[PDB]
């Protein structure tokens, strides 16, 4: 019992750990999309000619 | 010229963003008839949408 | 001024949106300084957030 209770547990950290990183990756992206937002082109030499 | 080229720039450097034919053609339709039928930010506009 | 009613009779409209007391300062601010300071992307951005 005792030893099941520890392969659950690996099983579960493993998971666990998985999950935290796509949550990660998701907050990456999050921040990258922000980058993005202030990368645009603008219309400042058009808007002067 | 080179505003619509680096639009259209801009938006493949991104390629998780998505945008659609009928969507690129609206762009395209904006950034073509600037100052005679709409201001810029209507490119801005599609863009952050 | 006449603007600025009607954003905010839009928000008070909706009552299943959040607008906490900054942001309606956040807000007040952008109209404030329209065309001055900053387009009015800087406020329809901040409502569709």
């Amino acid at each position: 019992k005792i030893k099941e209770c520890q392969e659950t547990i690996e099983q579960l950290q493993l998971e666990l750990e998985e999950l935290k990183v796509q949550l990660s990756q998701y907050e990456e992206n999050l921040l990258q999309a922000a980058q993005w937002k202030q990368t645009m082109p603008t219309d400042q030499e058009l808007n002067d000619l | 010229q080179r505003l619509e080229h680096q639009v259209f720039t801009w938006i493949e450097q991104h390629p998780k963003l998505i945008f659609s034919n009928e969507r690129r053609q609206e762009i395209a339709r904006s950034i073509e008839g600037l100052y005679e039928e709409n201001r810029y930010e209507q490119v801005r506009e599609k863009l952050l949408a």
